[PDB]
Parts: C-alpha cells; sequence; structure tokens
C-alpha cells in the first residue's frame, strides 16, 4: 500500500481547500501523502480572494482581505481517498464533491416515517 | 465545514479507524476514512495585511 | 409444579366477617385470572367469584354479590376474598383456583387449571 | 344447574360413561365444558377442558364429547385409581359464569 | 376478531424535509429553530435496522 | 418508562400499552415555505388517520374492537404467537399485502352497523 | 359502483349509502403560497364541519339521528316523496332558508341533553 | 345573550352554559407567510386540545365527567364556593400548579378503563 499525492485536476481539487479566519487557503498536501506503507511537516499554501464556490460557474465571490495575521488550529478527523489501481495499490487524496463531507457525519442517521395504525387479531367482538 | 482532501473538525470514531466506501473494490468510488484520534494541524498567513 | 395455598380463619359467627387469602407460586401470577370455588360439606362445587389478571374486573355469583369482595395484588402473588354478613349456608371449603377467564389477547380458558387445597370456613 | 347425580360403575378394564345434562342457553351453545376429578379429601383435578381436550399429565383413558344439550366424559381402561367424584361444569355465559353439576361417584368393581 | 390499534410503534423508510435548529452567520442566523438544551435519546431494545449512508437523502 | 418508540422491540402484547406515547408525537421566505409544508403535511397525515378511524367506527379510541372476522389466510397463527412472540414491526411486514383488504372490510361492516342502528331507533 | 358524486342524481334514499365516497374526497414562492392556501383552506373547511357535528352530538357518524322535531313549515312533505322522489340537490335548494334555524335548534337540543346526562351521573 | 367571553366574569356555574360560544371562536409573499403561520397555528392549537380530550375519553363532549377523584390538596373547597362564588379565571389561577398532575391522572384512568372494556368483550 502506497500513498501518493493528488492527480491532476484544478486547484480546488488537487489541493486541500479550506476557509479559515475568513480567508481561503489552498494547501499542497504532497508532503503528507508520499510514502510506502507508512520537527513537523510543513505544507505551503496558496491564497485566493476570488472564489468559485462548489462546482458552480457563474457566481463568484470576492473575499474581503482580513486585517492582521491569521492563525488557525484545527483537527484533522478524516481523509477522502481514491484508489489508483494487483500486487500493490496506491491511494491518493481525492474528493471535491462536498456531499462526501457531510456523508461522513450523517452516516449514523436515518429518517423514518411513523405509521401508527395497524390491525391484529384479538379474541373479541364489538 | 467545507474542505477537500482532509476533513477537518468532524467527529471521531469511537474505537478504531474506520474505512467506509460505497464499494471498496470499485476504483471509481471515494473512500472515507474516519480517524479515532484527531491530528492537530496549525495553519497560518504570517503577513500583517492592512485593509483600505 | 405450581402451588396455591389458601390461608385464613375457619370459624365465624353469622353476622360477622372473614378474610381469606391465597398465596401463589411456580408460575407468573399476573398472567392468570383467578377464582374462588366452594365445596359445601355435603354437596358439590359452586362457583363464587372471579377476578381478572390485572384486578380490574370482578364477577360474582348472585348469592354473594352484595356481600363478598374479591381482590388481587400482583406484587405479592396473592388473592384475597373478604366475606361479610355470613350465613350458615356459606359454610364450605373455599378453593383458590387458577383459570376462569382470559386476557383477550390470549387463548381463552373458561376452565380451572390449578387448584389449591382449600380453606375450611364454618359459619356457626 | 347441570345434572347427573347417580353413581357410575364398572370393573377394571371396562369403559364407563358419565353424562352431564344442561340446557340450550348454557351447555348447548357454549363449547366450554370442563370435567374435574376429585378423590375425597383432595382438591379436584382438571381432566378435560373445552370439550375434548385434556391437560398434559392426563392420560388418554379420559376423553369426551358433547351433543345437543348434553355433554359426556368417557373413561376407557378403568382403573381402581379412577375411584373419584367427577364433575362437569360449563361456561354459562356472562352474568352467570359457571355452573356445575353435582358430582357422580365412580365405583370400580 | 380484527382489532384496530392506533399509536403502534411501526415505521417505514421515508424522505422528508428536516428543519434546522441551533443553540451574522452565513448559515444559521435567526432563521433557525432554537434547540432543546436537554434533547432526548431513547434506546430501542431489540431493534435491528438497516442503514445505508450512501443513499441517505 | 421509555418514551417514544421505546416499545418498538417489545412484543405486541407488551407494547400496545404505550399507545399514548406514540399518538402524542404525531401532533428567507423559502425557509418559511419549507417549514410550513412540513407542518401542513404533519396535520394532513394526522387527519387522514383520524378520518379513517371515524369511518371504521373507532373514533376517539386507541384500541378498537370491531366485528370483522379474521381470515386465516391473512395470517395463520394463534394469538399466543402473535401477541407474545412477535413485535409490531414484524407483524406489519407479515400482513402488509392484506392491509387494504382489511381496511375495506372494516369500512363495510361499519356502514352496515350504522344503518342497522338507525333502523332500531 | 360509481365513485365521487356518482350518486348526485340518485334519489335521497338511494344515495346516502355512498356517504363514505364523498367524505373521503374532502381530505417560485408564489406558487408555493397559492398551493398552501388551497390546502389550508381544505383543512379548515373540513374541520368546521367536524366541529359542528361535534357540537350537535354527531361526532364520528355519517348518519346521526337527533331529537329535534321536524317542522312542517320547513317542508310539508311525506317521507315517501322526500326519500324516494327527490335528489339531494333538489332538497338542499328546497330548505336552504331554514338551514340556519335547524342548525341552531340542533345546537340547543344537544346542550340540554348533554347537561341532563351529567345530572344523571 | 352576550357572545364570546361575555361569561368571563360570571361564576363558574353560571358560565359553563356558554361553552359553545367560546368553542366556535377557536376555529407580498411575506404577508402571505405571516398570515399562514397564524392560521396553521390556530389549527395546531385546536387539534392539540382535541387530541388531549380524545386521550382522556372525552372526545366529542364539552362537559366530560371522569372517574378521577378530586384531591383535597389541589383545592380544599366545597362545591358551593367553587361553582357559585368563583369565576373561571380565578379558578384557573388557583389550581395552575396541579394542572399537569391532573392531566396525567386523566390519561391514566382512561388507559385502564379502555383496556377493561376490551376484556369485557
Ligand atoms: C476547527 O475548530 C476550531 C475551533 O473552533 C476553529 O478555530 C476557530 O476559528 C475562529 C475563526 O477563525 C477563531 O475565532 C477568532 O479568534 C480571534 C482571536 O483574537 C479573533 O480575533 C477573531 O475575531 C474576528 O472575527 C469575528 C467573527 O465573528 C469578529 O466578530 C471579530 O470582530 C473579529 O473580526 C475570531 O474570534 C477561533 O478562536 C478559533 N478557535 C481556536 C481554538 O483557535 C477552526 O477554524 C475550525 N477549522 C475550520 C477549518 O473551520
Ligand atoms: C507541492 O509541493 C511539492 C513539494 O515541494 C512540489 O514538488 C516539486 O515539484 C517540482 C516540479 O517539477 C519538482 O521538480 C520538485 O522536485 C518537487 N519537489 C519534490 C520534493 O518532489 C509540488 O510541485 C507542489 N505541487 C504544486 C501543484 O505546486
Ligand atoms: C480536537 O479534538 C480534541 C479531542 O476531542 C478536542 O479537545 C477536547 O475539547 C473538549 C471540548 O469541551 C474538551 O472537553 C476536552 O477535554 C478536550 N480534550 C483534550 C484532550 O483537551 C480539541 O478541542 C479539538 N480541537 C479543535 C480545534 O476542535
Ligand atoms: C505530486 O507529486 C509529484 C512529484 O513529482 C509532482 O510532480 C506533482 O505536481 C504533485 N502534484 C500535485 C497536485 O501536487
Ligand atoms: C517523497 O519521499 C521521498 C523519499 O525520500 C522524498 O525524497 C521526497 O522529497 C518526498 N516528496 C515530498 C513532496 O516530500
Ligand atoms: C460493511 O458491513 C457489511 C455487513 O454486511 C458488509 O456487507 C459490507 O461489505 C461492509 N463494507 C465494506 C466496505 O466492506
Ligand atoms: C463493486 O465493484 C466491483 C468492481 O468490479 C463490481 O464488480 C461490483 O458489482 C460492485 N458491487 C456492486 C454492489 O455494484
Ligand atoms: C511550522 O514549522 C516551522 C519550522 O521552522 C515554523 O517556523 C513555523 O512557524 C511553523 N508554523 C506554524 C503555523 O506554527
Ligand atoms: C500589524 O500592524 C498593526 C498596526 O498597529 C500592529 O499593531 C500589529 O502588532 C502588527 N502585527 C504584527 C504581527 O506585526
Ligand atoms: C428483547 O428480547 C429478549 C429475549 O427474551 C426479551 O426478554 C426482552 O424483554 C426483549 N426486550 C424488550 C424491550 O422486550
Ligand atoms: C377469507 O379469504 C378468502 C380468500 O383469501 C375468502 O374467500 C373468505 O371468504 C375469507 N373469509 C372471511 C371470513 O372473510
Ligand atoms: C400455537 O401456540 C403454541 C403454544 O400454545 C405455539 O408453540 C405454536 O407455535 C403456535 N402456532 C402458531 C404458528 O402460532
Ligand atoms: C415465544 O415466547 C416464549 C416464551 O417463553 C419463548 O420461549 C419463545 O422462544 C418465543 N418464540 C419466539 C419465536 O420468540
Ligand atoms: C407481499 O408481496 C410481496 C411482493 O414481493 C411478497 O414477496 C410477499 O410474500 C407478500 N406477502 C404476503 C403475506 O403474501
Ligand atoms: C334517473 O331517473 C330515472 C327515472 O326513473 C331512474 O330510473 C334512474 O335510476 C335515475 N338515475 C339514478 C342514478 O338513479
Ligand atoms: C315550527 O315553525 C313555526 C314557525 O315557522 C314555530 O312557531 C313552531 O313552534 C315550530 N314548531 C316546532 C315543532 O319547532
Ligand atoms: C304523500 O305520499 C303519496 C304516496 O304515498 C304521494 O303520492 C304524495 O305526493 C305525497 N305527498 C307529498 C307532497 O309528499
Ligand atoms: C316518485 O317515485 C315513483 C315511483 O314509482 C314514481 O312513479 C313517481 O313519478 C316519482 N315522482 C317524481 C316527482 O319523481
Ligand atoms: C328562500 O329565499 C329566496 C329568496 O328569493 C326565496 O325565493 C325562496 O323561496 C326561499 N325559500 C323558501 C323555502 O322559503
Ligand atoms: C357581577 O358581580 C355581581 C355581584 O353580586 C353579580 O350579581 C353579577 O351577576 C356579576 N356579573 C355577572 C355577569 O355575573
Ligand atoms: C392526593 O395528593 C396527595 C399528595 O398531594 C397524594 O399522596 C394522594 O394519594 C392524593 N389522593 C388522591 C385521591 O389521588
Ligand atoms: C363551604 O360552604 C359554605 C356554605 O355552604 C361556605 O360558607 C363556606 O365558605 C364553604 N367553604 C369553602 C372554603 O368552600
Ligand atoms: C358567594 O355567593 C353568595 C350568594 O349569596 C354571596 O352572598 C357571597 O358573598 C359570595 N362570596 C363571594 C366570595 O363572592
Ligand atoms: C404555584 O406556583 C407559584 C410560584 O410562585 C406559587 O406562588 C403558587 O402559590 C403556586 N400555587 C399553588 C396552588 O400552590
Amino acid at each position: 500500500i502506497r500513498f501518493a499525492n493528488s492527480s491532476g485536476g484544478d486547484l480546488e481539487v488537487t489541493t486541500h481547500s479550506f476557509n479559515c479566519g475568513g480567508e481561503f487557503f489552498y494547501c499542497n498536501t504532497s508532503g503528507l501523502f508520499n510514502s510506502t506503507w507508512i520537527d513537523s511537516i510543513t505544507l505551503p499554501c496558496r491564497i485566493k480572494q476570488i472564489i468559485n464556490m462548489w462546482q458552480r460557474i457563474g457566481q463568484a465571490m470576492y473575499a474581503p482581505p482580513i486585517q492582521g495575521v491569521i492563525r488557525c488550529v484545527s483537527n484533522i478527523t478524516g481523509l477522502i481517498l481514491t484508489r489508483d489501481g494487483s500486487t500493490t495499490e496506491t491511494f491518493r487524496p481525492g474528493g471535491g464533491d462536498m456531499r462526501d463531507n457531510w456523508r461522513s457525519e450523517l452516516y449514523k442517521y436515518k429518517v423514518v416515517k411513523i405509521e401508527p395504525l395497524g390491525v391484529a387479531p384479538t379474541r373479541c367482538k364489538r | 465545514v467545507v474542505s477537500t482532501q482532509l476533513l477537518l473538525n468532524g467527529s471521531l470514531a469511537e474505537e478504531e479507524v474506520m474505512i467506509r466506501s460505497e464499494n471498496i473494490t470499485n476504483n471509481a468510488k471515494n473512500i472515507l476514512v474516519q480517524f479515532n484520534t484527531p491530528v492537530q494541524i496549525n495553519c497560518t498567513r504570517p503577513n500583517n495585511n492592512t485593509r483600505k | 409444579e405450581v402451588q396455591l395455598v389458601e390461608t385464613g380463619g375457619g370459624l365465624v359467627q353469622p353476622g360477622g366477617s372473614l378474610k381469606l387469602s391465597c398465596r401463589a407460586s411456580g408460575y407468573t401470577f399476573s398472567s392468570f385470572a383467578m377464582s374462588w370455588v366452594r365445596q359445601a360439606p355435603g354437596k358439590g362445587l359452586e362457583w363464587v367469584s372471579l377476578i381478572n389478571d390485572r384486578g380490574g374486573l370482578t364477577f360474582y355469583v348472585d348469592s354473594v354479590k352484595g356481600r363478598f369482595t374479591i381482590s388481587r395484588d400482583n406484587s405479592k402473588n396473592t388473592l384475597s376474598l373478604q366475606m361479610h354478613s355470613l350465613r350458615d349456608g356459606d359454610t364450605a371449603v373455599y378453593y383458590c383456583a387458577t383459570g376462569g377467564m382470559s386476557s383477550a389477547l390470549q387463548s381463552s380458558k373458561y376452565y380451572f387449571d390449578f387448584w389449591g387445597q382449600g380453606a375450611l370456613v364454618t359459619v356457626s | 344447574a347441570l345434572t347427573q347425580p347417580p353413581s357410575v360403575s364398572g370393573s377394571p378394564g371396562q369403559s364407563v360413561t358419565i353424562s352431564c345434562t344442561g340446557t340450550s342457553s348454557d351447555i348447548g351453545s357454549y363449547n366450554y365444558v370442563s370435567w374435574y376429578q376429585q378423590h375425597p379429601g383432595k382438591a379436584p383435578k382438571l381432566m378435560i377442558y373445552d370439550v375434548t381436550q385434556r391437560p398434559s399429565g392426563v392420560s388418554d383413558r379420559f376423553s369426551g364429547s358433547k351433543s345437543g344439550n348434553t355433554a359426556s366424559l368417557t373413561i376407557s381402561g378403568l382403573q381402581a385409581d379412577d375411584e373419584a367424584d367427577y364433575y362437569c361444569s360449563a361456561y354459562a355465559g356472562r352474568q352467570t359464569f359457571y355452573i356445575f353439576g353435582g358430582g357422580t361417584r365412580l365405583t370400580v368393581l | 376478531w380484527v382489532t384496530v390499534y392506533y399509536g403502534v410503534p411501526v415505521w417505514k423508510d421515508a424522505e422528508t424535509t428536516l428543519f434546522c435548529a441551533s443553540d451574522h452567520n452565513v448559515w444559521a442566523t435567526h432563521a433557525c429553530v432554537p434547540t432543546d438544551p436537554n434533547p432526548q435519546e431513547i434506546h430501542l431494545e431489540n431493534v435491528t435496522e438497516e442503514f445505508n449512508m450512501w443513499k441517505n437523502n | 418508562f421509555l418514551g417514544f418508540l421505546g416499545a418498538a422491540g417489545s412484543t405486541m402484547g407488551a407494547a400496545s400499552m404505550t399507545l399514548t406515547v406514540q399518538a402524542r408525537n404525531l401532533l428567507l421566505t423559502v425557509w418559511g415555505i419549507k417549514q410550513l409544508q412540513a407542518r401542513v403535511l404533519a396535520v394532513e397525515r394526522y387527519l387522514r388517520d383520524q378520518q379513517l378511524l371515524g369511518i371504521w367506527g373507532c373514533s376517539g379510541k386507541l384500541i378498537c374492537c370491531t366485528n370483522v372476522p379474521w381470515n386465516s389466510s391473512w395470517s395463520n397463527r394463534n394469538l399466543s404467537e402473535i401477541w407474545d412472540n412477535m413485535t409490531w414491526l414484524q407483524w406489519d411486514k407479515e400482513i402488509s399485502n392484506y392491509t387494504q383488504i382489511i381496511y375495506g372490510l372494516l369500512e363495510e361492516s361499519q356502514n352496515q352497523q350504522e344503518k342497522n342502528e338507525q333502523d332500531l331507533l
């Protein structure tokens, strides 16, 4: 099992995108997904002010600049991987479809309809 | 939280790292991996930007 | 094996009162309806009273209807029967019996499955 | 109530039949006619319930049926251990829940 | 013999509209139902239910 | 005890004592519309069930004993299994295909009873 | 047989056997509002009729026999004509002007009955 | 006589003869939504009360005599004062803190009665 960095695609997919401190970061994760099987690691990041949200074309927004210095601390809680592939398999970061970021939290929930009427035999007569 | 590649600030698995997929043998599907421990990541823009 | 054990006094004067009871064991008490049946010293059996499994419904033979009270307590596995007024004609062995009715959502019985040995009550 | 006051008898191995006569708005219309066996000095035991059914623990020497307004209990391979009083009873509807007949003494000869 | 019961603990899979609730936001501002500070959860004894996160509306 | 649907895994005769627990749980313009549709629907669904109980002569009751005989072809089981072994979810699946038949029969016996009761007055 | 309103041209006593047929048929933001108003109205109209039957002591029934005497001044006809010759539409027109009177009387006899039944307990 | 709430200052036994008077009074997109919310709410409030009366076995009645005993601890008064001196507003304040207890007891006695009535059939 080998890890590799992302495959070609646009910036919004090939990098780790997130919004923090009010600004949109595009970080290069190749330093995290470069290994066979299994200080600190520094990932360089790019910043954009013009943002095309989700996968839409036609609605762009301008992120106002944020005054001062931005520092964010967060918890990585999971990964979205895609398998590149019978003797070896390579996993790469993937995603870009935001539904998979919610699918990961809503997996425990199901919605059901209550149907309160029912009939059953009993030994009685009106 | 909206992000790509790495899922940030979500919930953790209770005991072990879990791998979930629609079809684990289909290379066209995504694999969602949920950690049972957080990994702390510190991000910054170390520039004293001004605004006008 | 189940048991029904009748207890209570066996001798009263007419015009008085008497409380009988029946301790049950070996089965879920609360699942069965119960009754009392009299055996007159020289005759046969007579049905006297019936109580529902939950204690909500009580039925009596007309001859004791205004005099006897049947009660049930499912937490102690017991029945009780409170006799009042009393006549010489009420002398009998009073048997505790399991059965008599039903619970609607279960097959009916309308018969008596288990019997105790009976308390002897004499009205002088 | 129900009736059958005389004794019933036969020798070991002979069958005997015990009747139980009631009325239409009683034993005739309700198929709930149990039978009980009482050895003197003891509480009665259930032998037959409903009409033909017996409790587990009751031998097949005891069976029965009904017709019209009369029920009956049949004892086949009569034993000395069958010397007991037998009673029929019946569900007689709501209000009058149960009635019994007098018992019959079964004598084994 | 048929007895009709109402209030029977039976359910079927369904797709409906859920509403948002929460304790100058982009998302939930005042247009969101205030939450119950002590929400309930009821364990269902002896219930097996089939879930499918990939088909979850 | 347990609240809403806590009886779901209980047997049918253990359940059906909690009928009031479930019965009571049935009760920017775009968000306003979605919320109203959810609320109107909850009301219409509730009322369809109440109308149906009314049609069958079970208005105002949670347990309604009717005069329609049970067909052994709908479920050939004895009360002991249905009420002491099965859960309501299992039962609902078992007789799903007969539900419309049963509902039709309940409607019809009520129409006949209701007319007979008029003739007696 | 025929469904909704199929009995409309039938006589009053031929009709009134189909009461369940009609009873069951009573149940971009701008389009959403128009649709909701149509649905809310259907519910309010339904409930006003149910409330009124409740007031008159006819809750849960499609045919309700009351204790208000019929006035010959409302319609001086024998049952044979009303039930075997006339249709419901014709009848409704014939006594339209007495409907409010009749409704008022039904409300009043129920109030008296309901109180008498309290005194008897 | 007087209409809606005209009996508000009357004593409890003078009032409660006007129950139908109050019962009948319970029945640009932004304005449409506000109006609909007001109407949906009126319906939901109405139905919650009707559901509750149904649960207590009082469906279809304005005056419902139940089988729950009155606790002297809720209000230690004789009927003469409650019905001939007090108004309904005063009474509601006097026993406000026991309302939930009373409602719980009414629900429970109905569940028991309703089951006993099934066993009798
Ligand atoms: C993962 O979770 C963490 C934990 O919540 C989250 O980090 C938090 O981010 C917010 C926003 O970046 C931080 O809040 C800021 O803290 C600085 C500290 O002085 C304040 O100056 C900021 O105030 C400005 O923004 C406010 C927004 O309403 C304005 O009202 C105010 O006037 C200022 O303009 C702001 O409070 C928060 O401190 C951190 N939390 C921690 C523990 O650092 C993180 O972003 C999450 N990850 C992702 C990707 O979302
Ligand atoms: C992400 O970071 C890596 C690491 O610096 C970049 O990798 C370098 O890419 C150039 C392109 O030819 C190579 O010559 C270097 O040798 C690479 N460095 C290493 C250590 O392999 C990578 O290009 C960055 N990705 C993007 C999209 O900029
Ligand atoms: C990353 O995960 C850790 C572990 O869950 C979070 O730290 C916990 O936060 C809760 C909040 O009430 C505290 O009660 C726990 O005691 C914390 N655990 C520890 C070990 O301190 C942490 O806050 C998460 N980080 C972010 C940015 O959300
Ligand atoms: C992935 O790593 C390779 C290493 O040579 C690099 O050339 C490529 O551009 C990287 N891709 C991305 C998207 O970082
Ligand atoms: C990937 O691992 C090799 C192993 O030495 C290392 O040389 C290379 O720089 C790594 N690539 C990145 C992007 O860190
Ligand atoms: C998840 O568990 C189910 C249990 O039947 C199994 O069938 C399924 O294949 C599992 N998922 C994966 C990715 O293996
Ligand atoms: C999962 O992917 C494999 C890949 O060939 C495919 O054959 C299989 O049918 C897929 N499973 C399902 C349930 O579609
Ligand atoms: C990341 O590590 C480098 C190592 O020199 C350090 O200078 C930098 O401040 C660290 N960044 C953060 C966000 O702490
Ligand atoms: C950024 O400029 C402001 C201007 O007053 C100053 O107060 C602040 O400390 C500066 N921040 C840094 C990191 O130098
Ligand atoms: C779950 O099944 C067991 C099996 O005997 C039973 O005892 C238990 O009561 C059931 N749970 C409920 C809520 O009835
Ligand atoms: C039972 O169903 C069969 C067909 O499934 C039908 O012919 C029969 O008349 C039904 N019996 C009753 C009592 O409705
Ligand atoms: C009938 O009841 C007996 C116990 O009295 C039970 O063992 C049997 O399975 C039941 N039959 C069915 C299929 O309901
Ligand atoms: C039905 O209930 C009895 C009660 O003891 C239990 O033994 C039996 O296994 C149950 N059967 C099923 C199918 O749950
Ligand atoms: C109900 O219809 C489904 C359709 O597949 C069938 O499988 C099921 O057995 C039917 N149920 C009954 C009780 O006939
Ligand atoms: C229409 O009028 C004719 C006249 O006799 C009558 O026979 C027929 O039944 C009527 N139609 C209906 C639906 O009753
Ligand atoms: C009938 O109506 C007249 C007036 O139209 C009225 O005086 C009379 O009392 C009414 N009779 C009945 C029985 O209500
Ligand atoms: C009264 O009944 C007769 C037939 O019995 C009918 O001919 C007559 O028209 C009826 N009168 C009215 C006006 O109802
Ligand atoms: C009323 O019904 C009778 C039934 O034969 C019919 O002869 C008569 O013409 C009908 N009258 C009207 C007005 O329809
Ligand atoms: C009802 O009022 C209208 C008003 O024009 C009148 O023509 C009609 O005859 C009235 N109906 C009755 C039955 O009095
Ligand atoms: C108001 O109080 C007085 C005091 O006696 C009473 O007579 C009167 O009837 C009360 N008003 C009403 C509407 O009852
Ligand atoms: C009356 O209330 C007391 C506590 O306030 C309670 O203990 C008592 O049992 C209640 N009596 C009745 C009849 O409910
Ligand atoms: C009891 O009734 C009398 C009149 O019969 C009244 O004077 C007294 O105040 C009443 N007590 C209470 C507190 O209700
Ligand atoms: C209660 O009603 C009586 C009736 O005469 C009146 O005298 C008395 O003052 C009233 N008490 C109160 C508190 O209103
Ligand atoms: C109800 O609670 C309030 C809270 O202040 C208290 O003042 C009032 O006396 C209570 N009422 C009763 C009847 O206990």
